[PDB]
C-alpha cells in the first residue's frame, strides 16, 4: 500500500485513477466503497 | 427620538435576518443554480448518449 502519491488503484474493481491518504470517516462493517453528491467514489476500504 | 428609531430599525433588522431562514433568497438562489448546474454537468458524464 502507497499512500500520499498519484497511484492507480484496483482495489477488487474499482480500476481508478487517484492519490490515496487517510481518513477520518467511519464505514459500516459490510460497506466497502464510498461517494460523495455526485455519485464518485470518494473513499474506499483497504481489503488487507 | 430619531436615533433610537434608528437603532431599533436595525435591531429588528438583526432579529429579522436571524430568526427567518428564507431571508437571503436571492444569493441562495444563485448558489443553489450554480450548484446544480455544476451536478448536472457532472451526472451527464454517466450518460450512454
Ligand atoms: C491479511 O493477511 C496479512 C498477512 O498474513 C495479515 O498481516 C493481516 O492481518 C490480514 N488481515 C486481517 C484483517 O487479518
Amino acid at each position: 500500500l502507497v499512500k500520499n502519491k498519484c497511484v492507480n488503484f484496483n482495489f477488487n474493481g474499482l480500476t481508478g485513477t487517484g492519490v490515496l491518504t487517510e481518513s477520518n470517516k467511519k464505514f459500516l462493517p459490510f460497506q466497502q466503497f464510498g461517494r460523495d453528491i455526485a455519485d464518485t467514489t470518494d473513499a474506499v476500504r483497504d481489503p488487507q | 427620538l430619531i436615533a433610537n428609531q434608528f437603532n431599533s430599525a436595525i435591531g429588528k433588522i438583526q432579529d429579522s435576518l436571524s430568526s427567518t431562514p428564507s431571508a437571503l433568497g436571492k444569493l441562495q438562489d444563485v448558489v443553489n443554480q450554480n450548484a446544480q448546474a455544476l451536478n448536472t454537468l457532472v451526472k451527464q458524464l454517466s450518460s450512454n448518449f
